[PDB]
Formats: C-alpha cells, structure tokens, sequence
RNA sequence: GAACGAGACUCAAAUAUAUUAAAUAGAUAUCUUCAGGAUUAUGGUGCUGAAGCUUAUGUAUAUGUAAGUGGAGCCGUACCUGUUGGUUUGUCCCAUUAUAAGGACACUAGCUUCUUAAAUGGACAAAUUGCGUCUAGCAAUAAUGAGAUUGAGCAAUAACAGGUCUGUGAUGCCCUUAGAUGUCCUGGGCUGCACGCGCGCUACAAUGAAAGUAUCAACGUGUAUUUCCUAGACCGAGAGGUCCGGGUAAACCGCUGAACCACUUUCAUGCUUGGGAUUGUGAACUGAAACUGUUCACGAUGAACUUGGAAUUCCCAGUAAGUGUGAGUCAUUAACUCGCAUUGAUUACGUCCCUGCCCUUUGUACACACCGCCCG
C-alpha cells in the first residue's frame, strides 16, 4: 500500500520520497549511496521500505545523528571530513556547509599561495596529471 | 658461489660465463686467430680447451 | 508469385561479386521451356525454390 | 523418443510450402533437448544447411560487445521465452517460428549491384539458404529495438513477435524491413 | 581438473560416453557393440571424438590470436 | 663522503649493465644486466636457440 | 513519451483493482505491468507475491530478474 | 589441392621402373616400407611422400 | 628485435629447453661415484644425493 | 647434373601411452571416528526418570549433569557413503634404529589409463554410368584421431641515400676538456598547456546494474652481502602492523579449487545505486627524502556520455569478440606491450569492383624513372 505522503523534506532540501531508501535517502547532498544504508539501519528503520512511508516519526532519529556522528557509534575514518585539522574536531559537513567552508578552506590556498589552490583559480583537471593534452 | 640457487639460473648464471669468455678470447689472443672453445665443468675442478691455428702462441 | 523454381548448375561469382551465382531453373509442368534467371545466393544441386517473376531471363551468364 | 525438449515436443510439426520443403534436416531426424554443440559448424561451405533452424537464433542473439561470447545465458533466456509462447494462444514455437521464416525472410528480390554506376539491379532469387539466414537476423535486430531502453526487457519481447510475425504488417520491429526492401526491389527490377 | 566452467561440463558428459566403450567391450555384452553408437551415429553427441580444437598462440603485433590493431594512417 | 650523493638502491640507475653500461635498456629476467640490444647476438651461444 | 508520472508507491487503492485482472490476462510479469499504469517494478516484485494463490492464476518459475505468471484457465 | 604429386617426387619414382619394377606390387602399405632400405633419408618424413606416389604410379 | 627500435616492430624469441631424467636406488654408499667420469660430457652436471 | 629461393626441413600441439616408467600426479583395492537411512538387514530395548536441561560448582574452566527437570530414550551390527594415515618391490617378517633385499605368502596383497614424449606408431583415397580424347569420370561427402594439430621459426637475387655515431671499448673525421659537452655536485625539466592529431582504457546499463551465494583455469614466475614466492596465527573499517613456517622449487604457496558466465535477493530501465571524470579532508605504504602528483584504500562530490558525422580499421573457427591471469621494465606505480587460459557466435567458402602485388602482350618523347617529362 502507498497512499501516505508522497514526499518529504529535511534541512537544505526537499527529498523526494519516491524511490526506495536504500537508494532514495542518499540524494542528500553530503552523503554517499552507501552511506544512507550506514545510517539508516542504524537509524532504527527499515531498509526495504519506500521513502512514502518513513516520515518524522522515523526522520526524527536521523536528522540529528548527522549533527552528531560521533555520539552515535560510526567511527571517524568513516565519516567524510576528519581531521580538519582547524579546531579538530571530526566533522561531517552537509548541503550547506559543505560549501561554506569549501572556498574558505582555498582562501589559506591563496594566503599561503600554494599552487594547489593556484592550480583551483587558474582552471585545469583537478590534480597534478599531464596537461599537453588534457587542458580543457 | 655458496648460494643454493636452482637450475633456471645456474645454467645462465655460469651459463653466461662462456659467452663473457667468448670475445675475451678472441680480444686478448688476437695474435693467433682464436677459432673456438670446449668447457667441461668436471667435479673440484674445470677445464676449458681453446682451438687456434697458432697454439704454441 | 509462389511459380515452382528448380536448379540444374551454379555458376561463377557474376555481378562483380554479390556472389549472384546464376543458375538456369527448371519448372515442374515442362522441362524444355525452362531457362536462366540471375540470382543470389549459394545453391546446390536440388534446391527447390519457388520464383516470383517468370518472364525476366537475365541473359548475360557467364 | 527424445522429443519434448523442455516440456512439450520436437515432433508434431512439419509445413509443406510448395515446393519449399527439402530445406533442412531440422529435427525430425535430429532430436534435441537443448542447442548446445560445441564448436565445429564453420568448417565447410554447406555445414550448417544440415542444421535446424532451432540451432542459430539460440547462439544469434550475442551483438553488442557486452553481449556476445553468452550462449548459455542466451540459450536460458530463449528457453523461458518458450513458454511466453506456450502463453500466447499455446502454440509450440516449432510451428510459430517455422511459420514466422516462411514470412519474415524478404522474399526473393533484394537490390545490390552497387558496384556499378548505380545499386538498382538486383537479383531474381535469394537462395532459401539465405533466405533463413538472415531472417533469424531480423527478429534479432527486433529483439534488441524492442528491448532497448524501457519499453519490455529482452525475455518477453522475441517471442512477443514469432507469432506477429507468422503473417504480415504488425509494426516496424522486423515486419517492414522485411517488406521495405521486397517492394524497392521490383522498383528497381 | 583444469578448463573452466562448462569445459568441464563437456567433459563430464563425454565420461561415461569414453566408459561404455571402453567397459562393455570385456565381459558384458556384444550387444552393446554396435547399439552403442546406432543412438551415437544418428547424434554422435560429440562423444567419441577427441577434440583437437585449442586456444591457439598470441602472435606478435596485436592483442590477440589472430589479430593485431591497426587504422594507423594507411 | 661529502657531496657524494645518490644512494643509488631504488631505481635502475645506476645499477645496471656490467656487460655493456648501457642505461635505459636493461634487462633482468634472470639477473643477467647485459644491454638486451647485444643479447640479440649473444644469445649464441647462451643456448635460446629459437626454435619456433 | 512514457516518462511515467510516478512515485514508488504501494498503492493497496488500487488493490480492489488488483482483480480486475485475470480476465482475461495471459501473460502477467513485472515487465507487461506496463498495461496497468502507475508502473513500477521495485515494489511491483512485491506486488505479485500474493498473487500466487494457486487458483485463477498460473506461475512458471521465479528468477532473478525473470518473473512470469499466467491465468489457469479452462 | 594440387592434383598431382607436386615436389622433386621423382628421385624415386623414376628410379623404380628398371631398378626396382619388382621388388614391389599395388599394396600402398608394402611400399611404405620398402622405400627406408633403398636410400638413406636423413629425416625421415619425407618417406611417404617418396612412397604414396605407387599408388599413382603402378596404377598409370 | 631491432636496436634504437623505430620502425615496423617486431619480435624474436629465445627459447632453451632444459630436460631432466630422474633414477631412483636404494644401495650402499660409494658404489656410485665408481662410476664417476664415465660418461662426462658436456652440457650435463651429474647430481646425486646420497643423504 | 644446373644451382639457390620455394619446397624439403625445424617447433608447438592434435595423435597410438603398444613399449620405458616414477620425490610428483593418480586411477584401483586395502585400511583410518555404525559412516544415520531402526524410510535395504538386525539387537539389548522406550514412556518404568533415560538422553537432555536445573543447582553448587571443583586449577580465587573438566563443567560431567546423578539430584531439579524431562516423557523416552540410551545402546548393538551393516551391504552403500564418508575418514585420519599406511599399502609405487607387496602380507608377515629375516635383517635393520627403521626401511629394502632373505623366506613363505599374494605366490604381485595399488597399476600405467591419466601426470609425465623417451622412442617408435599414423592417409594413401583401388573404385566415380560420360572410348574428357589407350594420358586430370579430383560427385568416393566416404574412409577416417586424423583429408594439415596446423599455427609458426628460417628465409634467395637485388638494393634503399629506410633507422641507429644518444646498444657498446664498431667507428672516420669533426669538436671541446684546466673555462668539461665529459664526470654530473643539487634541484627542475622531459609530466610545462587557449589547440590539432594518434594508438588505448572506461562507459554510455535492465541480456544489464547491486549485495550475497554456488565454482573452474592455464602460461608461468618464485630470496640468498638475501629484501622473492608465500603458509599459518595475531593486531587492524581498510590500507597495512607484530611474531613465526614452508619453497631454490612437479616437493611450499598450489587440486595455481582464476573471471564474465550460475543462483538468490536488492535496484525498475530516473543522466538513477547507469557512469566515476572532477574535488576537499583524514588514514597509509615504499623511496633518506613524494608537490600540475609515487602509488593504495575510507567517507563525500557525482562531469560528459542515452551508441558517436565525414570517413576509416581488424578478421573465415576455438578465430573474432567477451572475460581474467602470468611475465616485461619494477624500491613503489601499468590503461602499455610479450605470453596464457576461459566464454565462444554471425557471415562467406569467393570475385577482381575497390586498393595493392605478380605475369606476359603492348605504347612511350619517361631512365634522380608519371611525385615523370613538359607547352604556350
């Protein structure tokens, strides 16, 4: 049966909630397609059920565990951004600040000029390979 | 050489040392014309025989 | 359209290679009236086809 | 005897066209369970005019790269395809390919002479031998358009169309294509 | 032992196949002489044949057995 | 000493051809170091005898 | 264009019109579930699964990613 | 294909027309092996060749 | 196959086939090397364990 | 009598293991924990406190289980399966530390099919209704493991202004060396990128994709101032860490018990978990030392691509193509090439159109040879 919500909504943006969760709940920007089902059977729900079930009675254990990853037992070479190493702690950032911080984090790449963040300004392919050919 | 390795070195390993020898031969006896060898790795000691045409050289 | 067609010889590859091996049919009602047709296809002796056309001959077997 | 190949018969069928039968020692005399012989059917110029119609559409559906160098995938693909068509109307896929390839070979006439100034001369017979080989190649071509992008996957769709075949214009999966070049032929001839 | 996976299953079928020839011809019966091969001349099955087919070798120049990459200019 | 540089036990060079001191063209399959573009013509006689 | 209008969606509203069905259906997989609209085939693996009531209705065999049922019939 | 016997299959075939027209009969596997003791073939091989060809020969 | 290798590639191959006989006994110690030097040639090294 | 080239020969492998035959590989029998078949045969026997489980627990884990409990089980034997290990000159031994020989006995109580090529073994077609001409009735598919296992190595005459002086202690002459081009002392570069071009890899998914679950390779490589193949524990999400073992190799990895393919579930064909380009942080490894980078995983990002214009490649059978693995250089890094196995089709079974190569006949005013010569 499928008559109940048909879609959801959490911070910084809204999850459309048709697919099922063990693919569907991973549309949250900063969070692998692994990394829902890491949670999530955590999270206490189940895994097999559509995203038209699981509402806020069930999105209400998993909002704040993103906040709070090391309170609740996954580990931090699990997680996607320890070791900052600027005020260390073991974060996790998501769909907001993933992007805050991510031109910050650059900015000390042109305060200490360093050509890993010359290399972001001028516009190339991301790391350090052969440039006669690739370019563009 | 008190070093066990097997067999898919030992015939090139003193393998090679003919062919080392070859031109060595032929290099340092040119005085004769140095036409060829025969090795024979006998036990607790070998013998090599050398051809020339001018062998009291 | 279904006109009964039977092989009496294949031929060189003419056409300038389609391989359109010739052949000259043999019908069922005769066996004097039959003549060439030009077709593709590999054939050996015996292949009982059945022709649409009865009247096209395509006389430049080689 | 050694009929029932999965589940009903090898016997039970033969069409006599007139005078199209003498094709093929199919399976009457070459009973079957499933189509694997292993290796030798090039070898010969006319070694597989002594093999079933049955044998190559089991094998003829590996194209594509990622999809060739499969057979018996395909063969179990073909195999639970066979009862769609125990499915459809209950009719064993003998006589519903056997009368699919009197109709979806092209006919007699298709167009090439293309060596010359022009295409347009074309030949008065195809070879029945011929004829098979490549209608087997049709349905296969239909096979994949049908099953490529969403419409119905690949285990359905074959044998949605042996029996939609068996006669004429349904779509253009194979049906045209098998007429298109019938028709361009005697524009031609 | 060896081959793959339906290598194996070809020879597993051709085992009892090598056996029947090779265990009825002592004390059994000449009856199964020649209904032997009758079902195994109308089929064969390919099972009295000792297949001579094999990978055959890389030669130089390409990837594979027979043939080797080119479209290099001409 | 001094100045003495490049411990040379990581890459080919330079420990390489006691045959010929060739550098870039080594070969080692089986610990031989003889410049492999003479060991086209010193393969006799070393055996290697081409048979096919 | 069946760009299919749809969420993964149970849909046990239309269970009272999960028997329309049977007459007069032949050939009934998760892939002609495309006649019934509202298509889906994740939570359409569930929606036969109590379709085998081994009366007016027929199965050949389960199969990864191959799944066919039918009508028993007169 | 080559529809007769093609190679230098005469250091043997003409030799047995006076030397040797006896000495041997049609049987294709009695002069299979007549032929080692009548000439030194160094490698061997080669000796059906230079034996087949009686076959053809006694029977022209 | 060829030096400074541009053009038309190529490639040769080296093989060496080393064959090995093996005879078994079970007898007293030196009635082996008895039959030391005979027949030495060369090519072959003559290993025998005595253990 | 020409002679070389080509054939012929040489290798792999198909092929008879008849013969020679075993650290290995083994078929075979024998023996090693009733191996469930009281659903092939059978006994002490069962509702009568038995197996089982409760309590206190006896090294401040033997845990039997009698007692609590339980309602019926504990115990006998086997044709078949399933076994440590031992029967390759044996069953007892003589002898010997023990094996072999010595005896009886089988009087072979593990042999040569496979693994292993040692040597031999193996295709010639007699016959094809037409006086194809008293010479090729090649319709004998047959026959047959085999019409070759058929793939390869060698490769003449003639030369090119093909490539290499940066393969070398092959080298002319040239050049520079007390102001070195050498030799290198250090680092950078060969990896610089608006672009053109080349061979490739990965994919553009529902024959698929995803997590499990079934299970088979072959070619071979394997450490010795050792730095290699690797077993088996330990510690680790993993990368990787500690401590020991085997293999100089048919012995150990290793039945090299590889990968798609097989089955079941999860995704429903959404530019989506198809695809992994890009990119931040951590965790590591070798190199004294790792940055337009030396590689390797973990979370995260999820680019283009929905099959590729003009054109243009490779190939006729275990081949193409799919899928792996070995080896090469290798301290570390393979998308590369040299091998190898595995899955295994289509479509010819042929012509000279296309583009080349040969043969002559023929034209020529060309002969650094039609990229010619050459006219106003």
């Amino acid at each position: 049966p499928e008559k109940f919500q048909h879609i959801l909504r959490i911070m910084n943006t809204n999850i459309d909630g048709k697919r099922k969760v063990g693919i569907a709940m991973t549309a949250i920007k900063g969070v692998g397609r692994r990394y829902s089902n890491i949670v999530l059977k955590k999270a206490d729900v189940d895994l097999t059920k559509r995203a038209g079930e699981c509402t806020e009675e069930e999105v209400d254990k998993v909002v704040t565990i993103i906040s709070n990853p090391l309170q609740y037992k996954v580990p931090n070479w699990f997680l996607n951004r320890q070791k900052d190493i600027i005020d260390g702690k073991y974060w996790q950032l998501t769909s907001s600040n993933l992007d805050s911080k991510l031109r910050d984090d650059l900015e000390r790449l042109k305060k200490i000029r360093s050509h890993r963040g010359l290399r972001h300004y001028w516009g190339l392919r991301v790391r350090g390979q052969h440039t006669k050919t690739t370019g563009r | 050489a008190n070093l066990p390795i097997s067999k898919k070195r030992k015939f090139v390993s003193d393998g090679i040392f003919k062919a080392e020898l070859n031109e060595f031969l032929t290099r340092e006896l040119a005085e004769d014309g140095y036409s060829g060898v025969e090795v024979r790795v006998t036990p607790s000691r070998t013998e090599i025989i050398i051809m020339a045409t001018k062998t009291q050289q | 359209p279904v006109v009964w067609a039977r092989v009496m010889k294949v031929l060189g590859r003419t056409g300038s290679q389609g391989q359109c091996t010739q052949v000259k049919v043999e019908f069922l009602g005769e066996q004097n009236r039959q003549i060439i047709r030009n077709v593709k296809g590999p054939v050996r002796e015996g292949d009982i086809l059945t022709l649409l056309e009865s009247e096209r001959e395509a006389r430049r077997l080689r | 005897e050694i009929k029932l190949f999965g589940r009903w018969a090898c016997d039970d069928i033969s069409i006599s066209d007139i005078s199209l039968q003498d094709y093929i020692a199919v399976k009457e005399k070459f009973a079957r369970y499933l189509p694997h012989s292993a290796g030798r059917y090039a070898a010969k110029r006319f070694r597989k005019a002594q093999c079933p119609i049955v044998e190559r559409l089991t094998s003829g559906l590996m194209m594509k790269g990622r999809s060739n160098g499969k057979k018996l995938l395909a063969c179990r693909i073909v195999k639970h395809a066979f009862e769609i068509i125990h499915l459809l109307t209950s009719e064993n896929p003998l006589q519903v390919t056997v009368n699919a390839i009197v109709n979806s070979g092209p006919r007699e006439d298709s167009t090439r002479i293309g060596r010359a100034g022009t295409v347009r001369r074309q030949a008065v017979d195809v070879s029945p031998l011929r004829r098979v080989n490549q209608a087997i190649w049709l349905i296969c071509t239909g096979a994949r358009e049908a099953a490529f992008r969403n419409i119905k996957t690949v285990a359905e769709c074959l044998a949605d169309e042996l029996i939609n075949a068996a006669k004429g214009s349904s779509n253009s999966y194979a049906i045209k294509k098998k007429d298109e070049l019938e028709r361009v032929a005697k524009s031609n001839r | 032992s060896g081959g793959g996976h339906v290598a194996q299953i070809y020879a597993i079928r051709q085992a009892i196949s090598k056996a029947l020839v090779a265990f009825y011809q002592k004390y059994v019966d000449e009856a199964s002489k020649k209904e032997i091969k009758d079902i195994l001349v109308q089929y064969d099955r390919t099972l009295l044949v000792g297949d001579p087919r094999r990978c055959e070798p890389k030669k130089f120049g390409g990837p594979g057995a027979r043939a080797r990459y080119q479209k290099s200019y001409r | 000493t001094l100045w003495y540089s490049h411990p040379r036990k990581y890459g080919q060079g330079s420990r390489c051809c006691r045959a010929c001191s060739n550098r870039h063209g080594l070969i080692r399959k089986y610990g031989l170091n003889i410049c492999r573009q003479c060991f086209r013509e010193y393969a006799n006689d070393i055996g290697f005898k081409k048979l096919d | 264009r069946d760009k299919l209008n749809n969420q993964v969606l149970f849909d046990k509203a239309t269970y009272e019109k999960l028997y329309k069905e049977v007459p007069a259906y032949k050939l009934i997989t998760p892939s002609v579930v495309s006649e019934r609209l509202k298509i889906r085939g994740s939570l359409a693996k569930r929606a036969l699964i109590e379709l085998r009531e081994k009366g007016l209705i027929k199965q050949v065999v389960q199969h990864h990613s191959q799944v066919i049922y039918t009508r028993a019939t007169k | 294909m080559g529809r007769v016997r093609t190679k230098t299959v005469k250091k043997a075939a003409k030799v047995i027309i006076e030397k040797y027209y006896t000495r041997l009969t049609l049987d294709f596997h009695t002069n299979k092996r007549i032929c080692e003791e009548v000439a030194i073939i160094p490698t061997k091989p080669l000796r059906n060749k230079i034996a087949g060809y009686v076959t053809h020969l006694m029977g022209r | 196959k060829t030096p400074c290798g541009e053009g038309s590639k190529t490639w040769d191959r080296f093989q060496m086939r080393i064959h090995k006989r093996i005879i078994d006994l079970h007898s007293p110690s030196e009635i082996v090397k008895k039959i030391t030097s005979i027949n030495i040639e060369p090519g072959v090294e003559v290993e025998v364990t005595i253990a």
